[PDB]
């Protein structure tokens, strides 16, 4: 069944850095706001 | 020159509208006026003839903003 | 030292502070 | 949070000094002003 | 079970290349449960493949590769992988195989996005092996019957002509075609490797029985080539299709630029009747009598 | 009719506790369907208190009236009892069911096939169910004795758990994988693996508590004892408060002794607290041995309370600790004196000759436990005049530690104030 | 499908680390 | 096959105690140790031979480090018994008990203690079981010999020199003298002011006095001052770049924004 184990791993990893960024992203834009 | 500065930004970003109301809600509720009128005309060209809700939901709280 | 400690403890005090604020916003949300 | 379950389970503030001597301070004494 | 693989590493000190093989060959059954114990050792390995110790080259390159993939050394661990030869087996379910084969797409990757801009004469080369290992797994792309994706990690590779054979072969020619163009306009930015992709595009659309030509005049819009355009219509006139020409030609309006319209308009001037239409209809008159109408 | 009305106050409570199950449930879809990381530990934490209120009946309807897609594999779990995420959790409270009502044939299968599915889905926010469901099976296999063939179980799910860069779950096999070798007494591979593996510097504290233990025991055999008394009292440190009275108990054990190999004499506060005075007993007469320096009651107290060391696991560094004993008393003598004539250390440490001072105090230096010169054209061993450690770097490193580590909690604090939106 | 979703996730990491510098940058104007 | 392949590995082996039970047992152990290779040198688990292998894998494993240690030879010494051990604590319930087997245990502990690998001897005392601790001979000669030298009794570790539960345990007796001489030296070194010569023959427990210039002739603690035993003892700027990189370090994380 093809390469789904590999874009599925560099998805999965690509993910989780997007969603702690957005995370600290949201930290620094209330800092900013303050 | 900061206000070209965001409505350039607006110009480079309108294949992908979403992301405009990221980059420009952070400048909306900036201090300089000039930067605030520069967000809201990229808001414009970017999402130009598409009614993003997020959009319109930044612009509609700076239409009560004191600078005319 | 001492400037340090006590920045560390407003920091921790404000997180906690930050954590109660999202934990009642997520509990009244979810009622 | 999580008990461990995978390990198997006076009033006076002592610190020590429950030596065995020759009683504390009498007959030491005693012992020693009879050889002084 | 075993509870120590020391006495397996000692066999390696022995100066029996007998010896040695039984070693190895246990070495590797047991690696996946210790290979903490044998990193120490890995330095025997190392000089022993260098080495031309009988199968020394292949197999005991092989242990290497499994026991930097389990100490976290993977630069490392692919040069020996690569050199592991046909034992390798690219095709098992070990989750060693696995990640070495997603290091090998990487760096591959990383090569070719590398060398792509230098020069043509002086780029780095290319470990034959590696593209061997890539080339198994991208013919296992297609013979999953999972076209799609080779796509991506062909683009990815900027090697095209696997593109082209594997939008090619395969079902839904014009799904794939459609796709290919979607991921072509809108993602990968390279402007080079943008046009190198709509070439191939531009030539698999005209190789067709019943050719697709206005996604050919949008691609070659992209392009900037309006001699080829012009050509295009030249040969619609001639073999008659008017209907298909006079809708490239409204496409070519509303999208190409003055310049290039004017191109096409030169090359097509360089009956007569359908000509002069086609012209009008680039130049604009229809197209703006038509909207003020509107 | 006593105990109809006994079970309809259990069975409302029990009312209580699926109300507390379909809570959980809905924070783990908090997390998964709202995609967000983490919130599985929020959904999780109650899973000590929810296994001991688990009940017979009350799962009996659960695996009736839960599991809204009925994938039909609920019948590996109605006969023996007679969603992504939400079906491994409702797969380890059934395994605790069996685990607490000792059938440990259908737990270890049923284990088994919960580590399947864990294993076949990739998930990433499915990883710290499966960290408890490795747990939990480790400890099935230990109410049954194999420890073996989870020993490569474990290794293999550790290695997917590193590929992927997983923290929790890397964390807990790591720390079952180190406690398999340390119950069959394998410290080497132990030390190696934890040479060549490295601890998610962001882990839970009571599995910072668990691998300290471990650390410190591995490198307590080792002989690194000023390492190993650091990382018990650190372990002990990062222990819960009101709980795991046995890990305390197993902690402060090691911990006694490795002081006393040291050469030190442990905290009699320790002693005195009431969760272990009976635990620690044994280890109370052995300090008064040793600090007395009587090695008749030494011998006393091994031949009397042997085999609750052998139990525990002692027995080597409490002969270890004959040799640090001896090693105690000269410190003590070093400690208040900076002058000592040998002759007079033969005797007031319980030697032969001044030959023999000369050799143990010798050792004693080269160890670095008394920190003292020696001299024999005379025949004294003077210690180092101590100099005024304020005119010194030593305050600067100190407090450079301290500002380093205050610096870094605010760091940690200010990042970790997540907004919702 | 796949390489749509990885090449969107990858454009957005981009993003986000465009608009990390960007507020990095004004919160230290704003001190001043 | 497999009948006719142990018949002659048994064979073999038999040919082996008939010449000793030097050389000819050399290239005898090779030619077993090849034949072992053919047949199961370490049963690993799956296979379950139990054609009780402890057999043929003692005899082989056992005569060869023998043969080591009667040769003088470290590092074959390390591979048999590394082997050994293998076979001793892995195989435990299809093994039969092997009497023949704590002598070569012990004197790889002994060999342990020769080159100063205290680390690993403790993990091999904890491998083994409580009891042999106390109970054997053969093994608590060398957990003596290691106690007291922990301890500083180098006395006590000389004079047990002709306590020796068998001749086996030689040459490990001579590395452990040779560093023992080593450690009393780092004593030495580290912690005194200066020791003579009638002093320095009398503490370190040198060789004939004409040779007592061994280890000075050798290590050469900088000797000669004075008395040439004078043992010349091997015992306050700001560091203004140091502290200037951690104040910097301060500043930098408290001006950085996060």
């Amino acid at each position: 069944s093809g390469l789904r184990q590999y874009y599925l791993s560099k998805i999965e990893e690509l993910q989780l850095i997007v969603n702690d960024k957005s995370q600290n992203l949201r930290r620094l834009q209330a800092q900013r706001n303050e | 020159v900061r206000r070209a500065a965001v409505e350039s930004l607006g110009f480079i970003l309108f294949r992908t509208p979403e992301q405009c109301p990221s980059v420009v809600s952070l400048l909306s509720e900036s201090y300089n006026p000039h930067v605030r009128y520069g967000a809201a005309m990229a808001l414009g060209i970017c999402c130009a003839g598409t009614g993003n809700k997020e959009a319109i939901n930044l612009l509609e709280p700076m239409t009560n903003d004191p600078v005319n | 030292y001492l400037a340090s400690l006590i920045r560390s403890v407003v920091a921790l005090h404000n997180l906690i502070n930050n954590k109660i604020a999202n934990r009642d916003a997520e509990k009244k949300e979810g009622q | 949070d999580d008990e461990f379950e995978e390990f198997p389970a006076h009033v006076w503030e002592d610190n020590w000094d429950d030596d065995n001597v020759e009683d504390d301070f009498s007959n030491q004494l005693r012992a020693e002003l009879e050889k002084h | 079970m075993i509870t120590s693989a020391a006495g397996i590493i000692s066999l390696l000190d022995e100066d029996e290349p007998q010896l040695k093989e039984f070693a190895l060959h246990k070495l590797n059954a047991v690696v996946n449960d210790f290979w903490a114990e044998i990193s120490e050792s890995v330095d025997k390995i190392e000089v022993l493949y260098e080495d031309e110790g009988f199968r020394s080259r292949q197999f005991a390159a092989l242990v290497a590769s499994k026991v930097f993939y389990h100490l976290g050394a993977f630069e490392e661990s692919l040069n020996y992988a690569l050199g592991a030869g046909d034992l390798f087996n690219v095709n098992d379910n070990s989750e060693y195989v696995e990640t070495i084969i997603a290091k090998c797409i990487d760096h591959y990757t990383k090569q070719c996005v590398e060398n792509a801009d230098l020069p043509e004469g002086e780029k780095k080369p290319i470990d034959q092996r590696l593209e061997g290992i890539v080339n198994k797994m991208f013919q296992r792309c297609l013979d999953d019957h999972k076209y799609k994706q080779a796509i991506g990690i062909a683009l990815e590779t900027r090697r095209l002509d696997v593109f082209e054979k594997t939008i090619l072969e395969s079902n839904d020619v014009p799904g794939m075609l459609a796709y290919s163009l979607k991921l072509c306009m809108s993602l990968m930015q390279n402007k080079q490797f943008r046009n190198k992709v709509l070439r191939v595009l531009v030539k698999i659309y005209m190789n067709l029985e019943k050719p697709d030509f206005i996604n050919v005049c949008q691609c070659l819009i992209f392009l900037d080539d309006p001699q080829a355009v012009s050509d295009i219509l030249e040969k619609l006139v001639k073999e008659d299709n008017l209907l298909m020409a006079y809708q490239i030609c409204f496409d070519l309006y509303e999208s190409a630029s003055q310049q290039f319209l004017s191109s096409v308009i030169q090359n097509l001037r360089t009956p007569k009747d359908q000509t002069l239409k086609m012209i009008k209809i680039l130049s604009g008159e229809m197209a703006i009598e038509l909207h003020l109408q509107f | 009719t006593a105990a109809a009305a006994a079970e309809h106050s259990q069975r409302e409570l029990d009312t209580v506790t699926l109300e507390d199950i379909k809570e959980h449930v809905k924070q783990l879809e908090k997390a998964v369907s709202g995609k967000e990381p983490r919130f599985v530990l929020r959904a999780l934490r109650m899973l000590p208190s929810t296994s001991r209120r688990l009940n017979h009946y009350v799962l009996y309807k659960a695996v009736q009236g839960f599991f809204t897609s009925n994938n039909a594999t609920r019948d590996f779990l109605l006969p023996f009892l007679e969603l992504p995420e939400v079906e491994a959790y409702l797969q380890l409270l059934v395994v605790i069911f069996m685990m607490n009502s000792k059938r440990y044939k259908e737990a270890q299968k049923i284990s088994d096939d919960l580590m399947q599915k864990i294993s076949t889905q990739n998930r990433r926010a499915l990883d710290l169910v499966a960290a408890k469901c490795y747990y939990y099976h480790a400890r099935v296999y230990e109410f049954l004795d194999k420890l073996d063939v989870v020993r490569s179980f474990l290794h293999a799910r550790l290695r997917t758990a590193t590929l992927r860069h997983d923290a929790d779950g890397q964390a807990t096999l790591l720390n079952l994988l180190l406690r398999n070798y340390l119950h069959y007494s394998l410290y080497d591979q132990a030390e190696k693996l934890v040479s060549k593996s490295v601890f998610p510097e962001q882990a839970n504290n009571n599995e910072w508590a668990r691998y300290l233990y471990y650390t410190g025991r591995i490198k307590a055999i080792q002989l690194e004892y000023s390492e190993a008394r650091r990382t018990m009292t650190n372990a002990l440190r990062k222990a819960p408060q009101h709980t795991a009275v046995g890990f305390k108990q197993t902690v402060h054990k090691l911990l006694i002794v490795v002081e006393l190999l040291l050469g030190e004499i442990p905290d009699r506060l320790q002693f005195r607290q009431p969760s272990l005075k009976r635990s620690l007993m044994p280890y109370f007469l052995l300090t008064q041995a040793v600090r007395t320096g009587n090695l008749a009651k030494f011998n006393q107290v091994l031949d009397q309370f042997g085999e609750k060391f052998q139990a525990d696991g002692t027995y080597t560094l409490i002969i270890r600790l004959r040799h640090n004993v001896i090693k105690t008393g000269v410190r003590m003598i070093s400690l208040s004196y900076s002058r000592i004539s040998l002759a007079d250390i033969a005797q007031k440490l319980q030697l032969d000759s001044p030959e023999d001072a000369e050799f143990i105090v010798a050792k004693a230096i080269r160890d670095g436990v008394i920190e003292a010169s020696i001299n024999h054209e005379k025949g004294y061993v003077q210690s180092k005049e101590m100099i005024d450690i304020y005119s010194t770097r030593e305050p600067q490193l100190a407090f450079h530690q301290r500002i380093s580590f205050c610096l870094d909690i605010h760091n940690m604090s200010v990042k970790a104030m997540r907004f919702p939106p | 499908d796949l390489y749509s979703r990885y090449k969107k996730l990858q454009q957005e990491l981009e993003f986000l680390e465009v608009q990390e510098e960007y507020i990095k940058d004004e919160q230290k104007n704003l001190k001043k | 096959t497999s009948g006719a392949v142990l018949q002659a590995a048994t064979g073999m082996y038999e040919q082996l105690k008939g010449e000793w039970n030097l050389s000819k047992c050399g290239e005898e152990l090779g030619r077993l140790k090849l034949v072992l290779l053919e047949l199961n040198f370490l049963p690993t688990t799956g296979t379950k031979l139990t054609k009780q292998q402890l057999i043929l894998a003692r005899d082989i494993l056992e005569i060869g480090a023998q043969w080591s240690i009667l040769r003088k030879d470290i590092p074959s010494f390390e591979r048999y018994m590394a082997q050994l051990k293998c076979y001793y604590f892995d195989y435990k319930e299809q093994l039969p008990e092997s009497a023949y087997m704590h002598q070569l245990l012990g004197l790889n502990l002994l060999f342990l203690l020769s080159q100063n690998r205290v680390a690993e001897f403790h993990t091999e005392l904890e491998r083994l079981p409580a009891k042999d601790i106390q109970t054997n001979v053969y093994i608590k000669h060398p957990v003596s010999l290691e106690q007291y030298l922990m301890e500083g009794s180098y006395n006590k570790v000389f004079l047990a020199k002709g306590n020796i539960p068998a001749e086996s345990y030689t040459f490990f007796i001579d590395i452990l003298l040779d560093t023992i001489r080593d450690e009393i030296a780092g004593c030495i070194e580290k912690a005194y002011e200066k020791i003579l010569f009638t002093e320095a023959t009398r503490i370190l427990f040198f060789n004939t006095p004409k040779k007592m210039t061994d280890y000075a002739k050798k290590r050469g603690w900088v000797l000669g001052p004075n008395n040439y035993y004078s043992f010349a003892s091997q015992q306050t700027t700001i560091p203004s770049t140091e502290l200037a990189k951690q104040v910097i370090e301060y500043a930098r994380q408290l001006e950085m924004i996060v």
